[PDB]
RNA sequence: GGUGAAAUGCGCAGAUACCGGGAGGAACGCCGAUGGCGAAGGCAGCCACCUGGUCCACCCGUGACGCUGAGGCGCGAAAGCGUGGGGAGCAAACCGGAUUAGAUACCCGGGUAGUCCACGCCCUAAACGAUGCGCGCUAGGUCUCUGGGUCUCCUGGGGGCCGAAGCU
């Protein structure tokens, strides 16, 4: 397992991890974390949860990685770690560990895995979580102008109606996610989200956003 | 050695004795540091421009000495130790720069 | 205008270096402990520069003021 | 209710308000007034008129303790400081002297931004 | 500081002949004297960089006069060094 | 108190204004300049010690010992970093008040790092005269700082202004 220390990458064992998380009541995993800001803001407001951010592209996390290692008085934190990985090869050490997990605005291969969905990969995503952990996914094309993309990776158009369908629900069920809720959100709402892209998308043109949430049932 | 000018302002409320005692320690101190007393003046009491140690007056002592510069700083540390001593200014003697003449 | 009288002219031959002549030094002070400008001290760049040190030395010793209150207003 | 007669009057002008404090021959206040003490609440508090009213209020009230003669001491500059020094002279009290004793550092504390941009 | 005494003592102690005030030997001597005092002052006051430049220069002007000595009289040179005790 | 007006804020556990006493930190009014010093960065309370550079007069001593200087070494505003100390005022971030269509700003009330000291590190800048160093030669005028002189001006070093020839 790879974690980020400043701008340098270092190895982290399961035993070390267990010792770290032993000091916390909860573990939250943000998958495809991007720039790290969800985890940073969330972390500054909840010192009782341990935050893990996973992204395959390490340079993106540098600003926040450098920040968290500063002294506490200058913004340093002791409840955040960044994991370097892709959905297709998640560290075994993170199996069955998370009390809650989010994927916000995925793109490329990760987006394809959430929306088709790819059963094996999402199953592996569910594997990071303990039985009945909470999850939320927030996605938005809304389509048309962004396509291009529909022509490329195929993809959903994708209405709340699509996320409500028996087929998507059943596929999710096969992967271990029980849809509890589906919401359509507007630009104004998304500004709550504190993240690269949530901000960029939000202040940009009108778009439909969808938030799908629920619990991990596979276990 | 270098020629200096010691200034000392002490409490204006000392009695004939108390005063002469402080001067004792001074003269005593001077030798202890090499102060070769070239001369002295004693304007004594004077109405200060502003109060010093709440007291609006002061007693003055002026000594022009000659001594090892390497100790002039100590000489004054010593001179300031006294409680009745409320000012001590040592100055390198200087040719009197005249003016309007 | 500042053409009342140069403090220098209105006075004798003094030792600008003497820091105890409260009598004369006091002459170069404003209606406050402030040191007068050459415009009024009639001294020169060099003379005036020596005065300052003297007037300051005299202040520490307590002979000359640092600042006085203004009357009238 | 002591009967002083001779005393001091401190006029503290400022660009936001004026406040006069009357005192005995050695500093302890007898009575005090300001732009707020009387009507005025915000901006009005500063204005020379207020300064005037406050000056008067200060004297009148001090007339009670039997004040008569006073030495005025002006501190600061501001919205009508002279009016205060006038309302006194007229108030009834014989003003023995007016004196500016506004404090000024010999450069000590960095002032707040609002008062910097200088040197 | 270096008294006139302290000074002339060195000047006469190095002069090539009665009244010699500016022989390379002398100059070098006087500079070696100033240097040492400065090098001294500076063993303490490691912060007084301003004075240190002054030293860089003294040392400079000296090593440059000496350079001139070899070139000319290689004997007086070895002579001056040994005496003053320069190098190290 | 504060503002365009305000509000937050502080105050009857008595604030503000006033007098006296004490503690602590930081800066050093007037003089002060159109001024001075330094290679630059930069440097202004006073005192002593230690110490660098620099000008002038006499022309007394050496006798080309000179100039520049890749690399090196050293110095190098602020912010920033490490350890420890200090912390009055100020104040990124931050917490509030107001203004606004919104105010992540300007204005107002708070406020942490920092700003201070030591030791070490960083090495940047509109680090500017936006003008590399040395030397010689080419009208003057005017003000100025500092030294010498036969001292209503001449002569040497420095700081400004105007301008010959010329340059652009
Ligand atoms: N196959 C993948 N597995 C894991 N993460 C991926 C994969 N593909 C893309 N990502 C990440 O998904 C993120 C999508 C970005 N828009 C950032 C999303 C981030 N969660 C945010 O809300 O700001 C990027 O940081 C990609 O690096
Ligand atoms: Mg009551
Ligand atoms: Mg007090
Ligand atoms: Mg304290
Ligand atoms: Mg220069
Ligand atoms: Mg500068
Ligand atoms: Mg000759
Ligand atoms: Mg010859
Ligand atoms: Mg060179
Ligand atoms: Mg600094
Ligand atoms: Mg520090
Ligand atoms: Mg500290
Ligand atoms: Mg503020
Ligand atoms: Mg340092
Ligand atoms: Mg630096
Ligand atoms: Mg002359
Ligand atoms: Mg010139
Ligand atoms: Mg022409």
């Amino acid at each position: 397992m790879l974690i980020l220390k400043g701008t340098k990458t270092v190895d982290l064992s399961k035993d070390e991890l267990t010792e770290i998380i032993g000091q916390f009541d909860r573990v939250h995993i943000d998958l495809g974390t991007g720039d790290g800001r969800n985890i940073y803001k969330l972390a500054i407001n909840d010192q009782n949860t341990f935050y893990i951010g996973i992204d395959p592209v390490k340079e993106n996390l540098f600003d926040i990685s450098k920040k968290i290692i500063k002294k506490p008085s200058k913004g340093g934190l002791s409840n955040v770690v960044f994991v370097i990985a892709a959905a297709e090869s998640l560290p075994f050490e993170l199996k069955n560990i998370a009390d809650s997990i989010s994927i916000l605005f995925p793109w490329g291969t990760l987006l394809e895995y959430v929306i088709k969905p790819n059963r094996d990969i999402l199953s592996n995503v569910a594997d990071l979580a303990k039985k009945e952990a909470h999850f939320e996914f927030v996605t938005t094309y809304s389509d048309s102008y962004e396509e291009a993309e529909i022509k490329k990776r195929g993809l959903p158009l994708l209405s709340k109606a699509y996320f409500l369908s028996e087929q998507y629900k059943a596929e999710l069920s096969n992967s271990g996610f029980r849809i509890d809720d589906v919401k359509e959100l507007d630009n104004e709402y998304v500004k709550q989200f504190n993240s690269l892209w949530a901000k960029r998308l939000a202040f940009g043109r009108k778009r439909s956003f969808f938030r799908v949430s629920g619990h991990v049932s596979k276990h | 050695m270098r020629r200096y000018e010691v200034n000392i302002v002490l409490n204006p409320n000392l009695d004939q004795s108390q005063l002469a005692l402080e001067k004792e320690i001074i003269q005593r101190a001077l030798e202890n540091y090499g102060a070769r007393v070239e001369k002295v003046e004693e304007l004594g009491l004077r109405r200060l421009a502003y109060p010093i140690a709440k007291d609006p007056q002061g007693y003055f002592l002026w000594y022009q000495v000659e001594m090892p510069e390497d100790r002039v700083n100590d000489l004054a540390r010593e001179l300031r130790i006294r409680d009745n001593v409320r000012r001590v200014m040592v100055v390198k003697s200087q040719e009197p720069f005249l003016a309007n003449a | 205008p500042s053409r009342k009288a140069k403090v220098k002219a209105t006075l004798g031959e003094f030792d600008l270096r003497d820091y105890r002549n409260v009598e004369v030094l006091k002459r170069f002070l404003s209606e406050t402990g402030k040191i007068l400008p050459r415009r009024r001290t009639g001294l020169s760049a060099k003379e005036q520069r020596i005065l300052a040190k003297t007037i300051k030395r005299a202040r520490i010793l307590g002979l000359l003021p640092f600042t006085e209150k203004l009357v009238r207003k | 209710k002591r009967q002083v007669a001779s005393g001091r009057a401190y006029i503290h002008a400022s660009y936001n308000n004026t406040i006069v404090t009357i005192t005995d021959p050695d500093g302890n206040p007898i009575t005090w007034s300001s732009g707020g003490v009387i009507g005025y609440k915000g901006s009005r508090k500063g204005t020379p008129y207020a300064a005037q009213l406050a000056a008067l209020d200060a004297a009148k009230k001090a007339m009670a303790y039997g004040m008569q003669s006073v030495d005025v001491i002006v501190r600061g500059t501001g919205a009508g400081r002279e009016q205060a020094i006038r309302a006194l002279q007229a108030s009834g009290l014989q003003v023995k002297s007016i004196v500016d004793d506004t404090p000024v550092p010999h450069n000590g504390c960095r002032p707040k931004k609002k008062f910097r941009k200088a040197s | 500081p270096i008294t006139k005494e302290e000074k002339q003592k060195v000047i006469q102690e190095f002069a090539r002949f009665p009244g010699d005030t500016g022989s390379t030997e002398v100059q070098v001597a006087l500079l070696t004297l100033r240097i040492n005092r400065l090098s001294e002052h500076l063993k303490v006051h490691k912060k007084d960089h301003h004075s240190h430049r002054g030293l860089l220069m003294m040392v400079g002007q000296r090593r440059r006069l000496l350079r001139y000595l070899q070139r000319e009289d290689p004997e007086r040179y070895r002579a001056l060094i040994e005496k003053l005790g320069i190098r190290g």
